């Protein structure tokens, strides 16, 4: 019998569920990322780093 | 909104507070009054018990007889008092009562 | 009940999976996975190649974990 | 008289760029949120990559055998395309920035909005396939289900104005917004509007509909396209109905009379785009919803609580006269 | 403001009884913690109670139900016409309850929305008789009939309850259309929906000093709609396959509740809206037809659901030579007839829920019944008397006085036809008495007692029928104050 | 004041040409009653809603009455709904 | 002579209803059409003689009426998928 | 002319609603009867019925039918040379001139309230209806 | 700094926006002569159609 | 608005009079033969006079 | 006859339904202002006014 | 005590817990608020 039957706790609880503390603490991260630098290259001009040991033709 | 309440067949017997508070005649009920809800309410009771011992559910049928019998028995002494003080039924005891 | 089967080509399914399952129209109630779509034929073709030779067919076979097969078969050897 | 048309095509030719360049800003945003660029390379921002596409689009094959009647396949697009352009001809954008003055303009939304879904439901009848039809009746059953809920909080925001029409929503707006008080009841409008239009983690309808057939129907090249022009379309018509609404419509949202260059259109599109990014934001931050859990959420989370808050509304407004 | 609601608190208990009703049936029916138990017996004993409960405040109410008149004016107009139907109705109804109890338990029904609908239609008839208005009319109308609809096809495992149930839908849904389209005609030519000002406009001018073609033809389409919601000949298109094919107890609650309130109402646009004495027509020449044609059809039946049916059929023609007859006689003997009908109707019944303890279902079934359990046998033999109409019983009363009132409006052929039916009629009756005394079957069904309540009801009944003309003075007082009173 | 609908049929006249002419560019070049419930439910609930409208409209001129008759129709709808919901016939 | 013309469409589309149910005994699913096309019929009588009159005795009772055409055809196809499920 | 060909449709569609040739059809032109019938409606001054009848007919009962459907499978002559001059306008009461739906909600819920909650109790007996018969739940 | 590539669809997608509400405004004032009213009642109406006729005569 | 309309319907008045003769007038000109006609009379028995109907239901809406 | 105006003011036959509605009520005979229920009646119709009209046109149209 | 019982019942169900408060509030305000500012 999972219990969490307490006045407080109760009314904790009922308000994470109900106000999606939860969505907006994931949602939040999202936009950290949005405005960070990006880790792509553009392929033609700038190419990706390698090893002398690198096995190719 | 406009109220108008006026018997289409006037009160044979005099009328006290034509139009009656539901305070006051909820304060009005007699000793009548009371033991018709007594009755009434305990009737429903026993009736709920007694019907809801073959599907088992013995204390929510009493519960729900019992709120049935509450509801029925509060209109009937609300209707009684009520028609007593409009002027529709005897009232012979708060006629006296007004004098005084 | 209808059978209806799988085999989507974008990567959800990991590709290469044909799945052919019964259901009740919603609930499923037997799924028959159909395999041998990567039947290489890696296990007949170790026994014709020198024990070095065949060690990067341990890298083909679970192609996320590649250093965690050859540690298997360097441990056999 | 004769001057309808001219009107007419200036408000569906900038709607149909827009749709295309909000398709774009949905990759770019995404591309960005995930650390990458997105589409860059055409044009100088990718800003040409959107006529590219419908250009590589008209230039293919048209696959349109349709194996059926040859006719209710062709004008299921033609009717959501339709309804979801003729929902924009009551929007007030500024003034006098409107086409239709309607006196109601609001149970003329709700009406529209419900008609459109026999659009999609004659789509996968028509569609000759055994789940697809089924895929496209349970999106149907879907929006049918969140339509109440958004037609309960479109008569908690009437209550507060008093009037249909929707200049006169957005003229009650002067002192606030109504998204100050009614701040949950604009989150479960938003909610709805983004389950209603399967562009949400409320999604999964058709998301499996594709991964157990692949679209193995009579798909035609681009005319199956009007599906996702009108897709995209009411996006934008329930991106801006939040800010018409909730938000103020086209008045300055904190203002001192100084920024008083700038006219109320743009104060609405500036609105109306960061709702769009909002859609974007939590299409890309969520995972997808079962169609078990939608149905039971969408019923049991979404009409008590909305008629709840119209009960509140009412109760709280009635009692200190503060009715219009 | 509260006390002006002391006009409609026998309807305001019985809906929030209906509502408490229906929320504990449906939590305690879905409860673990019990087992799912069957209370349908449970809500109908206490749907029973609330009925009781109703009645008695309908009762002690005389002297009220009349105040704040104005106020309700547009809404209803009760008075000691209503009063006394709605007192009558609820009783049949709480006599219906009562009698199906063990239809629950014998055959495992516990389907306690059964009763729930049951109470609502009650609810519906109530507001029908006190309805003074063509919207009230009509949507007291549809309540009853979507209760009707739902309830027929109820038991889902039988073909025969379906296919009368939806048959019973789309007769009453097309009845309602012609009905309602009646109406609107009637609206349209004059406006004043109310009935006060609809018999007011229409008593200005006669029918036969200028013709008006859209307030005939709107009293002509509500005539043929309300005929068609009392199944009356030749408006009786399905009304025997509606009776056979619904389950016992619904049937039971048909052709007495929904006839009284549908009775009072045609009572009421009648005697109101109806001036040019054009519905005399309408009523004679159908009343006939439905005399005529019970009476020759009953006596081709040979299962006992389709002659009760028939029965009711003929017994509706019979109270309808009241309406041809517009006098006071004739409302009386109506109304007389109409009461007398609905008791002998309950006891029919009762008599057949008995033996559905082991699925009666022909007449020859009910052989060498007076070996087996001669006081049933004798109670459904009187039962049978009275519906023939023989003197010694109620039902011969009925019969005569409506006999009286067709021959003081000088219709002497609706005497004569009268006549002639109840001699066909009687006739298939005692050939159902013969296989039920006389004759004796080679094989005997073999029937299990009965049960307390519907026992004590069949007996009440039965005292009834037999003493009636021993001391008829109250009813004949009852009904003569309710015709009397549709005026002052 | 109610000339603003002609507006309206003239814009889905050219709606209709508009999907004409696009559509018309490459030519120049099994039973489940769940859903019949969700469709009665919504059936149901979007009857209240029409009839919403009018009140919430005309909600100031009708003091302490029509708010109460309106809770008194929400009520009912609403012990109809919680006999939907605990028999069932809402989740999936 | 408008009110004519409307009540003439309105008497047409009744009598059009009661053809379609009259004809086919077995469809069951155009009887509701039928019947719907009924209701819709008197449901334009009452709102043009309402608009004639300005008498609003016919929008009210015209809008109460859509409740009993959606509970009567809510109920038509409960029975008829009840009834389907018998055969085939 | 306006209203004589929609009327026109209208009899059209519903004449082709009775003696379809399959269900789809029926319901579909069953729709488009209910569209004329709103958009006559419209033409008629009451733009709240109109809209109304596209939100419960054509909104809720049209797919209804069309789910059912998927599965289970004296006059004033013409003449107005002088008529349309003859026009007195009341200009009072013009001022304050409510709209379809102040007046009707000004005495739905207030006079005639008996038949509003009539109507309620219709719907929730609809609303029982439908789940008694069709609970299957296996 | 970075994110403008992301806001620049956005940007064009609200400037058409809002140009479609002006195109339309333009083009009603341009032929009416006047901006369109929020609130058309049948006084509104018969002032206007009082003012045409008036204007015509005049 | 209320302190506007009287001059409004003065003039509404002014040439609904003036229409209203010359429709008389008219009336009479036709009208010389079939002894028994009263030119323009009240229709209405109490004399109340009311606006003349047009064969128009809600004009003032479009 | 109700009362309640489309518009919202009132029923244009109103006033004359209430003063027949009001000679009837002390009139026990329905012939004595019979014309008060004609009035009321024409008035919902406008029967005798188009008559008249259709009068007119004919007596145009014989001219032929 | 019926308060361990309600307790458990908004712990499981939070919509509809804060449905039923917030109707409740809706409902007591016109009922019980109105009349005690009517009177000032
Ligand atoms: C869902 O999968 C799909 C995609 O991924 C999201 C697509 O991008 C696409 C591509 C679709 C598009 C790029 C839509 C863009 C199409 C267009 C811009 C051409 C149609 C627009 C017009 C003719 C209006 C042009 C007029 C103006 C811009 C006004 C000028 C002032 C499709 C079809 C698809 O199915
Ligand atoms: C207030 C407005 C109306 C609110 C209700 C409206 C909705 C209708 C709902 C009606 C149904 C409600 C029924 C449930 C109510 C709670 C049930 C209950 O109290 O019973 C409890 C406990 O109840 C009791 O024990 C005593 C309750 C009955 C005693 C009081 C009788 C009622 C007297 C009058 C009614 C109250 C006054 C009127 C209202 C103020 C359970 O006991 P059991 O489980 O049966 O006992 C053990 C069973 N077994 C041995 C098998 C393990
Ligand atoms: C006026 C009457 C008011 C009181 C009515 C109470 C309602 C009781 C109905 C109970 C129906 C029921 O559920 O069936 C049970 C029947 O209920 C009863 O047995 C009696 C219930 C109480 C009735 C009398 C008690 C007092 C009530 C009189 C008023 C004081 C089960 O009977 P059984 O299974 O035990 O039968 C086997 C039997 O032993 C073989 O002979
Ligand atoms: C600044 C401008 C921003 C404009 C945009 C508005 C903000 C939009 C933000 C959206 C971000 C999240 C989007 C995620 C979309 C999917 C999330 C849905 C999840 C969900 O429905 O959870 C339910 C609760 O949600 C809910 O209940 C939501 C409704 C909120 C209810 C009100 C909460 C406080 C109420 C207090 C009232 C105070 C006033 C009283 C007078 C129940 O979730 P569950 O499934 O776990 O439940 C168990 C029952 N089966």
């Amino acid at each position: 019998k999972e219990i969490s039957k307490d006045w407080n706790t109760v009314f904790e609880r009922s308000i994470n569920t109900l106000f999606l503390t939860e969505m907006v603490r994931g949602l939040s991260l999202t936009l950290k990322y949005f405005f960070d630098p990006k880790v792509t290259i553009n392929y033609p001009f700038e190419k990706g780093p390698l090893s002398p040991r690198f096995r190719g033709e | 909104m406009n109220t108008d309440i006026t018997a289409l067949e006037k009160a044979q017997y005099p009328v006290v507070d034509r139009n009656p508070a539901f305070t006051k005649v909820v304060g009005n009920f007699s000793t009548l009054d009371y033991l018709r809800f007594s009755t009434i309410t305990g009737i429903s009771v026993t009736v709920g018990y007694l019907s809801g011992i073959k599907p088992g559910i013995k204390g929510p049928s009493m519960v729900t007889g019992g709120l049935i019998g509450l509801m029925g028995g509060f209109m009937y002494a609300y209707q009684n008092s009520a028609g007593r003080l409009m002027g529709f039924f005897p009232n012979d005891g708060e006629v006296a009562s007004y004098q005084k | 009940n209808f059978t209806l089967n799988f085999g989507p080509q974008h990567p959800a399914a990991h590709g290469v999976l044909r799945l052919v399952l019964e259901m009740n129209g919603e609930v499923v109630e037997r799924a028959e996975p159909h395999i041998g779509l990567l039947h290489r034929g890696t296990e007949k073709l170790i026994e014709y190649k020198t024990y070095l030779q065949a060690l990067p067919y341990f890298d083909r076979l679970d192609y996320v974990s590649m250093m965690a097969q050859e540690h298997a078969y360097s441990l056999a050897v | 008289y004769i001057a309808v048309p001219a009107e007419i095509l200036g408000i569906i030719l900038p709607l149909l760029l827009g749709v295309a360049f909000l398709v774009l800003a949905e990759r770019k945003v995404m591309a960005f949120v995930q650390r990458r660029k997105g589409p860059d390379v055409v044009g100088s921002f990718g800003l040409l990559q959107p006529l590219a596409d419908g250009l590589k689009l008209i230039l293919k094959e048209p696959i349109s055998p349709s194996s059926a009647n040859f006719f209710l396949f062709r004008m299921a697009p033609v009717a959501t395309f339709m309804l979801s352009l003729v929902a924009w001809a009551v929007v007030p954008f500024d003034y006098g920035m409107v086409l239709s003055d309607l006196n109601i303009g609001l149970l003329y939304l709700f009406a529209i909005s419900s008609l459109g879904v026999y659009g999609i439901i004659i789509a996968g009848r028509s569609s000759n396939s055994k789940y697809a039809f089924l895929g496209a009746l349970r999106s149907a059953a879907q929006m049918v289900s969140y339509e109440v809920s958004i037609g309960l909080i479109l008569i908690t925001v009437l209550i507060c104005v008093g009037s249909c029409n929707l200049s006169e929503i957005v003229m009650a707006q002067k002192q606030i917004w109504f998204g100050i008080p009614l701040f949950p009841v604009l989150v479960m409008f938003f909610i709805s509007c983004l389950a209603e239009t399967n562009r949400a983690p409320f999604d999964l309808p058709e998301a499996e509909a594709e991964l157990v057939a692949g679209y193995n129907v009579e798909y035609s090249s681009m005319g199956f396209a009007l599906f996702f022009l009108g897709e995209y379309a009411n996006m934008i018509l329930m991106s801006g109905l939040c800010t018409l609404f909730f938000l103020g419509g086209w008045l300055p949202i904190l203002d001192l009379p100084i920024f008083k260059k700038i006219p109320g259109s743009i104060w609405f599109s500036i609105k109306v785009l960061f709702f769009l990014f909002l859609y974007i934001w939590v299409r890309a931050a969520f995972p997808r919803y079962r169609y078990d859990q939608l149905m039971g959420l969408g019923w049991k989370v979404f009409l008590p609580l909305s008629l709840a808050w119209v009960v509140s509304v009412s109760g709280l407004l009635v009692t200190f006269q503060w009715l219009p | 403001m509260f006390n002006l609601f002391l006009a409609v608190f026998p309807e305001i208990f019985i809906i929030n009884a209906t509502f408490i009703l229906l929320i504990h049936g449906v939590v305690f029916s879905t409860s673990k913690k019990y087992d799912y138990p069957p209370l349908a017996s449970n809500v109908g004993w206490l749907g029973l109670l609330s009925v009781l409960i109703t009645l008695l405040l309908l009762a002690a109410g005389a002297p009220l139900l009349t105040i704040a008149h104005l106020f309700w004016n547009n809404l209803f107009r009760r008075d000691n016409f209503t009063y006394f139907c709605q007192i009558f109705l609820l009783l049949s109804t709480a006599g219906t309850i009562s009698m199906c109890f063990d239809f629950f338990d014998q055959e495992r029904f516990d389907a306690f929305e059964f009763i729930v609908l049951i109470l609502l239609s009650t609810c519906g008839m109530l507001f029908m008789i006190s309805a003074y208005d063509l919207i009230a009319m009509y949507l007291a109308i549809e309540l009853q009939s979507l209760c009707f609809y739902v309830i027929a096809a109820s038991k889902r495992k039988s073909e025969f309850s379906t296919e009368a149930g939806l048959k019973y839908l789309i007769l009453g849904a097309f009845s309602s259309g012609i009905l309602l389209f009646g109406c609107s005609m009637i609206y349209g030519s004059t406006g004043a929906t109310h009935f006060d000002q609809l018999a007011k406009i229409l008593t200005g001018y006669e029918i036969t000093g200028a013709r008006s073609s859209g307030i005939f033809m709107g009293i002509l389409f509500i005539a043929v709609g309300f005929l068609f919601k009392i199944t009356a000949v030749p408006f009786h298109m399905w009304a025997p396959d509606i009776y056979e094919g619904s389950p016992t107890p619904v049937t039971a609650f048909l052709s007495i509740a929904p006839k009284i309130s549908i009775f009072a109402n045609i009572l009421r646009v009648f005697i109101y809206g109806s001036y040019g004495a054009t519905l005399q027509q309408i009523f004679f020449f159908c009343s006939i037809a439905s005399m005529i044609l019970g009476a020759l059809a009953a006596m081709a039946q040979t299962k006992v659901k389709r002659l009760l049916a028939y029965s009711s059929i003929g017994h509706v023609g019979y109270i309808c030579i009241g309406f041809s007859c517009g006098t006071i006689e004739g409302i009386q003997s109506l109304l007389i007839g109409i009461f007398i009908y609905a008791l002998m109707t309950m006891d029919a019944f009762a008599i057949v829920l008995a033996l559905r303890q082991t699925r009666v279902k022909y007449i020859a079934d009910l052989g060498a019944l007076a070996k087996t359990n001669p006081i049933l046998a004798i109670t459904f033999s009187i039962t049978m008397f009275s519906y023939a109409g023989i003197p010694p019983l109620a039902g011969f009363c009925s019969k005569f006085y409506l006999f009286f009132a067709a021959l003081g409006c000088g219709a002497y052929f609706l005497a004569l036809v009268g006549v002639v039916t109840s001699v066909i009629g009687c006739f298939y009756y005692i050939r159902l008495v013969k296989r039920m005394f006389f004759d004796t079957p080679r094989t005997w069904i073999l029937y299990e007692p009965m049960d307390r309540n519907k026992s004590l009801l069949l007996a009440m009944t039965s005292f009834f029928i037999t003493l009636f003309l021993l001391y008829p003075s109250p009813l004949f007082s009852v009904t003569h104050q309710m015709a009397l009173s549709l005026y002052l | 004041m109610m000339l603003e609908f002609a507006p309206i049929f003239i814009y889905l006249v050219i709606s209709l040409l508009v999907s004409l002419i696009l559509l018309g560019v490459p030519f120049l070049f099994r039973f489940d009653i769940r859903f019949y419930l969700v469709s009665i439910l919504f059936l149901i609930f979007d009857l209240e809603v029409t009839f919403f409208f009018p009140w919430a409209v005309s909600l100031n001129k009708i003091d302490l009455f029509g708010f109460w008759s309106m809770m008194a129709f929400l009520f009912i709808l609403t012990i109809g709904f919680l006999y939907e919901w605990k028999r069932g016939a809402l989740d999936w | 002579m408008d009110l004519i013309k409307y009540f003439t469409f309105s008497m047409i589309i009744f009598i059009l209803g009661i053809w379609g149910i009259l004809l086919n005994r077995r469809n069951i699913l155009i009887m509701l059409m039928s019947i719907e096309l009924m209701l819709l019929a008197v449901n334009l009588n009452f709102l043009v003689f309402s608009v004639s009159l300005d008498d609003m005795m016919g929008q009210v009772f015209a809008l109460l009426v859509l409740t009993v055409a959606a509970a009567e055809s809510a109920i038509g196809l409960a029975i008829f998928v009840i009834t389907f499920r018998v055969r085939g | 002319m306006i209203l004589s060909v929609l009327s026109s449709l209208a009899l059209v569609s519903g004449l082709m609603v009775v003696r379809a040739k399959n269900p789809v059809h029926s319901v579909l032109f069953f729709i488009l009867v209910f569209c004329d019938t709103s958009g006559l409606l419209l033409l008629l001054g009451l733009d709240f019925f109109a809209m109304i009848f596209l939100v419960v007919y054509i909104g809720a009962i049209a797919v209804l039918f069309l789910f059912v459907v998927m599965m289970f499978h004296i006059p004033l002559l013409p003449t107005q040379r002088n008529t349309t001059s003859l026009r007195y306008t009341v200009y009072a009461g013009k001022v304050r001139s409510w709209t379809n739906l102040e007046t009707l909600g000004n005495l739905l819920y207030t006079y005639y309230f008996v038949w509003f909650l009539v109507s309620s109790l219709i719907l929730l007996v609809a609303m029982i209806g439908a789940i008694v018969l069709t609970m299957h739940r296996t | 700094l970075v994110w403008l590539e992301a806001m620049l669809p956005l940007g064009i997608i609200g400037g058409m926006l809002c140009i479609m509400g002006n195109s339309q405004y333009y083009i009603h004032k341009a032929y009416h002569g006047r901006p369109k009213h929020i609130g058309h009642d049948e006084w509104d109406v018969a002032m206007e159609r009082r003012d045409k006729k008036v204007v015509e005569k005049a | 608005r209320r302190t506007i309309l009287p001059i409004l319907q003065a003039e509404e008045d002014e040439r609904f009079v003036s229409e209203w003769k010359k429709y008389l007038e008219y009336e009479a000109d036709v009208m010389k033969d079939v002894p028994g006609w009263k030119v323009g009379e009240n229709v209405y028995n109490s004399g109340r006079w009311m606006p003349p109907a047009t064969g128009e239901l809600r004009p003032d809406v479009w | 006859a109700s009362g309640w105006g489309i518009t919202g003011n009132k029923g244009r036959c109103y006033d004359f339904w209430m003063d027949f509605s009001e000679c009837m009520s002390h009139c026990r005979e329905p012939k004595d202002c019979t014309l008060l229920r004609e009035d009321y009646l024409e008035c919902l119709h406008h029967s005798k006014e188009f008559q008249r009209r259709n009068r007119i046109y004919k007596e145009e149209q014989r001219k032929l | 005590p019926v308060m361990e019982k309600l307790r458990m019942f908004v712990a499981q169900e939070p919509v509809v817990a804060a449905s039923c408060l917030i109707g409740g509030v809706g409902l007591f305000l016109p009922a019980v608020v109105r009349p005690i500012l009517d009177s000032l």
